[PDB]
C-alpha cells in the first residue's frame, strides 16, 4: 500500500497535514551568499555540503573532528596547503556545474562521437590523410601524449582527498575526469584508425616507449611526474598542473602542434577529437581562474601572501614547462617543412601565441613578470 | 564552569590581541611552538582553552605565514623550517627517531611532538606532509601488531589513566 | 573499407592498465600498512564518456518524474508529517556520507597502483558527487513543496547544534577519510556500503512510500543503481592486498575496528529513525538488523571473502547482543534533547505503543512508561516549562557522550549492553561506553579528541545555544525543532528559556 | 479532485476495475510484420498511422476518401508517382528514427556546438587560418553553398504532402530538416567568424550573388531548380535529390572541396561544421538506400519496372550533376596550388572517389552501367 | 579578440528570408486561388537546432514521468 494512492492511508495522511505552511522560507539554503544576482541551483546543491568547523576558514561547524589519523592529522586541515583565505567556500565554477549538467553535456559528446565515427568510416574520408603524418606522427607521438593527460588526471587523486571545500572539490574532480577522458579519446582515435587501415597498430606499446624513453617527451614526463607525485599541497598541484604546465606545454602540443598541423596535412579526423580536449581546457580554465585569481590572489586579507607563493611556484614550474617545450620542438625535425607552419618562423609564432596568451590569461593576473620573447628564444634553442 | 559563545568570545579576542603584537618570524615561531606544546594533543600541558585552542592556533598560523611571506626570501619559504633548519634535515631527523622507537608508547610521543613542533607554517607543507605520512605508517605498524593482545586492565595501567569509575 | 564502425567502451578499456608507467616516486602519498598489487583488474569496464552516458540517462527519468509528474500531483505535501520530518534528518545525514565518500574514494584512487583499480575508485568518486546532489535535491524539493520547509532548508548549518550529528560525522565523514586508506576502505565499502548503505537505500524507499513519500523512492531507487560498483570496489580492495603479508597481520584488526565503528552508530540510530520517525511501519528493526548484518553481510558477503583470509568480525557477537534494545535506548536521549535537533518529533501514540509492545515485549513497562510520564508532565505543551533533559538530571539519569563514537549513553535507563568507564588522563576526564571503543581510545588517544556538546555548552542556558546556532524559523523566534507534529502551539525561544535548562559537565561528579 | 489521488474517487474507481485482464495481447500494433527480429518501438509508433485504403498498395482501409480536390484528385493516390510496389508501408529507416530520438540527437549537436564555439573563440584558434581561404573562398563560395542545401530542403515540400506511407514521410521530413539545418549551420559559421575578424562581412548578399550569377554554381543551381520545382513525382525528387545530385555534386563540394581543403589551409573551424553535414548525409543515405534499393528496385513484382524508371532518371540527373561539377571545378583556379590536393592529379583522385563511391553505393544496386573514368574526364574538361 | 562568444538562434534567423531566390518556376505546385505575399514574416524565430533543443527538453520530462514515476505507481 502506497500512502499516496491507497484510499485509506491517503485519507489518514490528509487528516494529519496542517492546512497552512509552518514557515515561508522555501529557498533551500537561503543563507548562502550568492555570487551572482540570485542564488543559483548550483550553489544551493553544492555549498556547505563540506562539514568544516570554524577553525577552517569559512566553516559553520565547531569542535574537533571525531576521528583523526594516527599521530593527529585532522580529517581536513590548514596544514594541507600554504595558501590562506578568509573563506574556503568562496569559489564558484563559472559554468555552475553540479553533477547533472556535467554528465548531461559529456553524454551529448559521447553519443555524437559514435554517430560521427560511423559516418566518417562510411564516408571513407581517411583516404586523403597524409600517410606519414598518420603512421609516424599521429600514431606514435599523439599516442604518447595520452600519458601526459593521464599523469595530469592522476595528479588530482590527492587533491580530491585533501581540498578544503565542496565547490573546489567539484571543480577538481571534473577537471580530473576531463583529463582521463582526453587520454581515452586519444586511444579511441587510434583504435578507430586501426579498423580502417590494415596494419595500423593501435597497441600502446610504442606510444608508451616514446613517452618513457624518447627525448621529445623527456621534459614533459619529468614535470608531470613532479606535479603528480612530488608534491601534496593541493593548491600547488592545481596551479602547476592547469595554470602553468597544461596552459603552456599542453596548449602548445594539443592546439599548436597536433590540431593545427592536422589541418596542414589533410587530417580530417583528429580535429574532431581535439575540439573536445580544447573545449574541456577552456571550461576548466574558467574554474581554475576563479579559484586562483578571484578567490586567492585577490583575497582581501591574504592576497599578497598568496601571490608570493603563486609567483614562486610559477617561476619553478614555468622553467620546467619551458624545458619540456624545448625538448618537444625536436619533433618538428620529423615533419615535412611547411612555411608559416613547421618552419622556424611558424614555430616562433606558435610560441608567441602560447606564451602571449598565457601572459594575459594568468601571469598578468598574479603579478608575475614574464618576457615573452625570452621564453620563445629559450624554447627555439631546441628547434 | 560557564562557557561563553562558541564563535566570538573573550578568550578568542584576548588571544587575537596577543597575536597582533607578533612582529618577527622567530618570535612567532617560538610563540606557535610554545602554544602547540602547551595546548594541543593528549599530552598537552593544559586543557584550559580546550574549546578555543583550534581557532586560536589558526590565527597564530595566519600571522606566522604572513610574516614569512613579508620577511623571508622566497627560497627560504620552500626549503627551510622557520626555525632556520633545512627542511630536508628535519624530515630525516624525525624519521630516524621514530625508526629507533622500541614501543608504541615511544613511537606515539615522537609522532605527536613532531606535529607540535613542526606543523605548517613552521615546516613547508610538502615536506611536512610526507614526513607526517612516513611517521604515521610506522606508528600504525607498531600499534596494530597484536592489537587485542593486552587486556583492558593492562592497557589502562600502561596508559597511566586514573580510573574514576567503572560501571 | 567503408563499413560503418565505431569504438565500444570495452575496446578502449582493454588498454587502460597500460596507461600507468613506472617511475621511482610512483607510490601513494598516504600512510598505510598495506601495498595494493599493481596487476589488479576492475569488474566494470567503464570509460569517462560511457560513465556520463549511463548516468545522464538515469537522471532524465528521475528529474522528469519529480519536476513534471509528482509536482503536477502535488505529491510534495501528501507525505505523513512524521516521515516528512524524519526525511530532514535522513537525507542530510546521508548527504555527508556521500560527500565524504568522494574524498575517501579519491584517497583510495591515490592508494592503488593498478590503472584499472584506480579507475574503479574514480567511478565511485563521481557517483558519490552524484549522490551528494541527489540527497540535496530531496531536501531542496521538500523545501519548495512540503508544509514545513524549516530544517529541510538549512540543515547544513542547523545540524551543528545537536548531539546526533556528532555521531554521524564519525561513521560517515571522519571514519571514511581519517586513517590508513585500507581502514577507511573497510569503513566505507566493506562495512559502510555493503552492510548498511546498500540495504538502507532500498529500505528507506519502502518506508517512504508506505508513508506517502514518492519523492524519496524516485531519487533513491536511482542512487541504488550505482551501488554495486562500490561494493565491487570493496571486494577489489581486499583482493588487491591479499598477497601482501601485511594483510595477514593487520586486515582483520582493521575490519573489526571498522565494523564496530559503523554498527555502534547505525544499530541504535537507524532503528530509532525508522520506528519512531514514521506512522506506518514496515517491519521491526530487530528483524531487519538480523537479516542485513548477521545473515546477508555476516554470512554471504563476508563468507565470500574467507578465501582471502577475511574473518567474520570478533565483535559481531557483541553487536548482535545490542541490536534489540539499543535504538529504544537512543530514542530516550533523542526525545529528551529534542530542542537541539532540526526536525519535529512525535511521541509514540496509542497505536504505536501497541506495535512496540507487540514487537519488543517489555517496551511498555520501561520506555512507554517514561514517554507517558513525559507527556503528562507537558512534553508537547509550550506553557509547561518542561524539557525532559531536566527531568533526567533531577532524577539522577545522567546522559554521557562516548568520547570515541559520540553516541549518547544513559546507564541508569539503558537496556542495551554498554557500560560506563570514566578515566582521568593528563588532567582531562573521558567517558567510554564499551570494550571495543575503550581499547581504541586507550591505544590511540590522539585520534580521539572530539569535544562533546557538554564540554562546549557547559554552563549555558539552552535557548541561548539554540539562538546562536540559528535553530529558529524565519520569524527569528519559533524553534525549527518541536516536540509534536501539529500545526499549532509551536514552541519559541521564550518558551525554552522559561525552563531554565543549563548544561552541566556530567563528569564533574567523578 | 484527481481520480488517482482523491480517496473517494480512487475507491470508486478501484471497485469498477476488473481483477483480471480482458486480453493478453499487450504488444501495440502486434500485427505489423517486423523487419528485424522483434517489432521495434519505431515500427510500433510509426506504421499504419497513414490511413490508406486497399486500392493503394498495402493499405488496410477501404472505400474512397471522404473529400477530394475539385476535379477528383484523391487525398493520396497512385497518380502521385511512376513507381509501383506491392506494399507502400515496407520501408524502414535503418536508424529507426521516430520523432523523439531524432530531436534528442540533434539537440546534443545543438548544445555541444555552442560550447565548442565559446571555447574556440576563447582559444583564438582562428588566428592561424589562411586569410585568403577565409575571406575569398570560405566566406563567398562556402556561403553560396547554403543555397544548394536550401534548394534541396525546399524540394521536399511536395514530397511531404504527396508521399504514400508514414515511414517514407518520416524519412523525407527528417532528410529535409537536415538540409535546411546544413544551410543554417553554414550561415552560423559565417556569423561566428564575423564576431572574431573585424571587417568580415557575414551578410548573405555576396553569397547570394555568387549562387545566382557566378558560373561556378550555374549548373548546380539549374539542377537544384529542376529537382525542386520542375517535377512532382515524389520518388523522382528523393532519388534525384539525394541519390544522384547530392551524392555526386554535394559530396564533392562538401567533402572533397570545403572539408578536405580546410585541412590543407589551416582551417580548424569548418571541419567542425562539415562533420555534421557529412554525418547527416550518411544517416539520410541509409534510409534512401532502404527505400530505393530494398523496397523498390527489389520489389518482387515491380522491381524491373521500377529499375526502368530509376535508370532513366539516373541518366538524366547524372548528366546534370556532371555538368554542375564541370562548372564547379572552375573554383580550383582561385586557390593556391597544392600537389595531391588542388592540382590536376588531386582533383582527378577526388573525382574518382566521388564517382567510384557513387557507383558502389547506388549505381551497381539498380543496374545502372557507369564508366567512372569517362565521368572523371567529363568533369576535368572544366578544370 | 578572445572573449567567449557563440551565435544565438535569432542571429541566424535574421538571414533566413534571404535564403530563397528568384527563378521563373519558383511557384507552388498546388492548385490555389490565392497568392501568398513574398515578404511575409513569421512570429517565432526558430532554427533547426533550436527546434530540436526545445522539443527534446520537453520529451525528457514527459517520458521520465511516464516510464519512471507513473509506472512505479501502477497508474496505468
Ligand atoms: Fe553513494
Ligand atoms: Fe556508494
Amino acid at each position: 500500500k502506497r500512502g499516496l494512492t491507497d484510499p485509506e492511508r491517503a485519507a489518514i495522511i490528509a487528516a494529519a497535514v496542517p492546512d497552512h505552511a509552518l514557515d515561508t522560507q522555501r529557498k533551500y539554503h537561503y543563507f548562502i551568499q550568492p555570487r551572482w544576482k540570485p542564488l543559483s541551483e548550483y550553489e544551493q546543491l553544492s555549498c556547505y555540503a563540506q562539514p568544516n568547523p570554524d577553525w577552517i576558514a569559512g566553516g559553520l561547524d565547531w569542535g574537533d573532528w571525531t576521528q583523526k589519523f594516527h599521530g593527529g592529522r585532522p580529517s581536513w586541515g590548514n596544514e594541507s596547503t600554504e595558501l590562506r583565505t578568509t573563506d574556503w567556500y568562496r569559489h564558484r565554477d563559472p559554468a555552475r556545474r553540479w553533477h547533472h549538467p556535467y554528465v548531461k553535456d559529456k553524454s551529448e559528446e559521447a553519443r555524437y562521437t559514435q554517430r560521427f565515427l560511423a559516418a566518417y568510416s562510411s564516408e571513407g574520408s581517411i583516404r586523403t590523410i597524409d600517410p606519414y603524418w598518420r603512421d609516424e606522427i599521429l600514431n606514435k607521438y599523439f599516442g604518447a601524449l595520452l600519458y601526459s593527460e593521464y599523469g595530469l588526471f592522476n595528479a588530482h587523486s590527492s587533491v580530491g582527498r585533501d581540498c578544503l571545500s565542496d565547490t573546489i572539490r567539484q571543480t577538481a574532480v571534473f577537471a580530473a575526469l576531463d583529463k582521463v577522458d582526453n587520454a581515452q579519446m586519444i586511444q579511441m582515435e587510434r583504435l578507430f584508425i586501426a579498423k580502417l587501415v590494415p596494419g595500423f597498430d593501435a597497441s600502446t606499446d610504442v606510444p608508451k616507449k616514446i613517452w618513457t624513453t624518447d627525448p621529445i617527451y623527456s621534459g614533459a614526463r619529468a614535470t608531470v611526474q613532479e606535479i603528480w607525485q612530488g608534491v601534496q599541497d593541493w593548491n600547488e598541484i592545481l596551479w602547476a598542473g592547469h595554470a602553468v604546465y597544461d596552459a603552456t606545454f599542453g596548449q602548445f602540443a594539443r592546439r599548436e602542434f597536433f590540431q593545427r598541423l592536422a589541418t596542414v596535412y589533410g587530417d580530417t579526423l583528429t580535429p574532431f577529437f581535439t575540439a573536445q580536449s580544447q573545449t574541456y581546457f577552456q571550461t576548466t580554465r574558467g574554474a581554475i581562474d576563479d579559484l586562483f585569481v578571484y578567490c586567492l590572489a585577490n583575497d582581501s586579507e591574504f592576497g599578497a601572501h598568496n601571490r608570493t607563493f603563486l609567483n614562486a611556484w610559477t617561476e619553478h614550474y614555468l622553467a620546467s614547462s619551458v624545458a619540456a617545450l624545448k625538448d618537444f620542438v625536436g619533433l618538428y625535425a620529423k615533419v615535412e617543412k611547411v612555411a608559416g607552419a613547421t618552419d622556424s618562423a611558424g614555430v616562433s609564432e606558435a610560441l608567441q601565441r602560447v606564451f602571449g596568451d598565457w601572459k594575459i590569461d594568468y601571469a598578468d593576473k598574479i603579478g608575475f613578470r614574464v618576457d615573452v620573447d625570452q621564453k620563445v628564444d629559450a624554447v627555439l634553442a631546441g628547434y | 564552569a560557564k562557557r561563553e559563545p562558541i564563535h566570538d568570545n573573550s578568550i578568542r579576542t584576548e588571544w587575537e590581541a596577543k597575536i597582533a603584537k607578533l612582529t618577527s618570524v622567530d618570535q612567532a615561531t617560538k610563540f606557535i611552538q610554545d602554544f602547540r606544546l602547551a595546548y594541543t594533543s593528549p599530552f598537552r600541558k593544559s586543557y584550559d582553552i580546550d574549546v578555543d585552542y583550534q581557532y586560536i592556533e589558526r590565527k597564530i598560523e595566519e600571522k606566522l605565514s604572513v610574516l614569512k611571506t613579508e620577511k623571508l626570501p622566497v627560497a627560504d619559504l620552500i626549503t627551510k623550517a622557520t626555525t632556520g633548519e633545512d627542511a630536508a634535515a628535519v624530515e630525516a631527523t624525525w624519521i630516524a627517531k621514530i625508526k629507533a622507537a622500541k614501543s608504541k608508547y615511544e613511537a606515539e610521543a615522537i609522532h605527536i611532538e613532531f606535529r607540535q613542533l613542526y606543523k605548517p607554517p613552521v615546516l613547508p607543507v610538502n615536506v611536512f606532509l610526507r614526513t607526517d605520512a612516513a611517521l604515521g605508517t610506522v606508528l600504525m605498524e607498531i600499534r596494530n601488531t597484536d592489537y587485542y593482545g593486552t587486556p583492558l586492565e593492562g592497557l589502562r595501567k600502561e596508559r597511566g589513566v586514573k580510573v574514576l569509575h567503572l560501571q | 573499407n567503408r563499413a560503418p564502425v565505431g569504438v565500444e567502451p570495452q575496446e578502449v578499456h582493454k588498454w587502460l592498465q597500460s596507461f600507468n608507467w613506472d617511475f621511482k616516486e610512483n607510490r601513494t602519498k598516504y600512510p598505510t600498512k598495506y601495498h595494493m598489487a599493481n596487476e589488479t583488474k576492475e569488474q566494470f569496464k567503464v570509460i569517462a564518456k560511457e560513465y556520463a552516458r549511463m548516468e545522464a540517462a538515469k537522471d532524465e527519468r528521475q528529474f522528469g518524474t519529480l519536476l513534471d509528474g509528482l509536482t503536477r500531483l502535488g505529491a510534495g505535501n501528501k507525505v505523513h508529517p512524521r516521515w516528512g520530518e524524519t526525511m530532514k534528518v535522513i537525507s542530510n545525514f546521508l548527504e555527508v556520507g556521500e560527500y565524504n565518500a568522494i574524498a575517501a574514494s579519491a584517497m583510495l584512487w591515490d592508494s592503488a597502483t593498478a590503472a584499472e583499480q584506480k579507475n574503479g575508485y574514480l567511478a565511485q568518486v563521481l557517483d558519490e558527487i552524484r549522490h551528494t546532489h541527489q540527497c540535496a535535491f530531496i531536501n531542496h524539493y521538500y523545501s519548495k513543496h512540503y508544509h514545513d520547509p524549516a530544517g529541510h532548508n538549512d540543515a547544513r548549518r542547523t545540524r551543528a547544534i545537536g548531539p546526533l550529528w556528532k555521531g554521524m560525522k564519525r561513521v560517515f565523514a571522519d571514519g571514511f577519510i581519517s586513517g590508513d586508506a585500507v581502514e577507511c576502505s573497510v569503513n566505507l565499502q566493506l562495512v559502510g556500503e555493503a552492510c548498511f548503505t546498500n540495504p538502507l537505500i532500498v529500505a528507506v524507499t519502502e518506508w517512504a512510500s508506505a508513508n506517502g513519500d514518492e519523492i524519496t523512492p524516485t531519487v533513491f531507487l536511482s542512487v541504488e543503481t550505482d551501488e554495486l560498483r562500490h561494493m565491487a570496489n570493496g571486494y577489489q580492495t581486499v583482493v588487491s592486498i591479499a598477497n601482501d603479508p601485511a594483510s595477514a597481520k593487520f586486515l582483520n584488526t582493521d575490519l573489526n575496528n571498522a565494523f564496530w565503528t559503523q554498527q555502534k552508530y547505525f544499530t541504535p540510530v537507524l532503528g530509532y529513525l525508522f520506528e519512531y520517525g514514521s506512522k506506518f511501519k514496515v517491519e521491526p528493526w530487530v528483524k531487519t538488523w538480523n537479516r542485513w548484518v548477521s545473515e546477508d553481510w555476516g554470512g554471504i558477503w563476508i563468507g565470500r571473502l574467507g578465501k582471502y583470509g577475511v574473518e567474520s568480525p570478533r565483535s559481531l557477537r557483541d553487536a548482535k547482543r545490542d541490536a534489540y534494545w539499543a535504538h529504544h535506548d537512543l530514542a530516550l536521549a533523542a526525545y529528551a534533547m529534542w530542542p537541539l535537533g532540526f526536525a519535529r518529533l512525535a511521541l509514540p501514540d496509542e497505536e504505536d505503543q501497541a506495535w512496540f509492545e507487540a514487537n519488543y515485549p517489555g517496551w511498555a513497562d520501561h520506555y512507554g512508561k517514561i514517554f507517558n510520564e513525559w507527556k503528562k508532565l507537558g512534553y508537547e505543551d509550550p506553557k509547561s516549562g518542561f524539557i525532559p533533559y531536566q527531568w533526567l538530571l533531577a532524577n539522577g539519569h545522567d546522559v554521557y557522550i562516548d568520547r570515541v563514537s559520540q553516541v549518547p549513553f544513559i546507564p541508569s535507563l539503558a537496556k542495551g549492553t554498554g557500560s560506563l568507564r570514566v578515566h582521568e588522563f593528563n588532567g582531562k576526564k573521558h567517558s567510554l561506553t564499551d570494550d571495543w571503543g575503550e581499547r581504541q581510545w586507550l591505544i590511540e588517544p590522539e585520534r580521539y579528541e572530539c569535544h562533546n556538546v557538554f564540554e562546549q555548552y557547559e554552563g549555558r542556558e539552552l535557548s541561548e545555544v539554540i539562538a546562536e546556532g540559528h535553530g529558529v524559523r524565519s520569524d527569528g523566534k519559533t524553534l525549527i525543532a518541536q516536540p509534536h507534529t501539529r500545526g499549532d502551539n509551536l514552541w519559541t525561544l521564550e518558551d525554552i528559556k522559561r525552563a531554565g535548562c543549563v548544561f552541566p559537565d556530567p563528569l564533574a561528579k567523578f
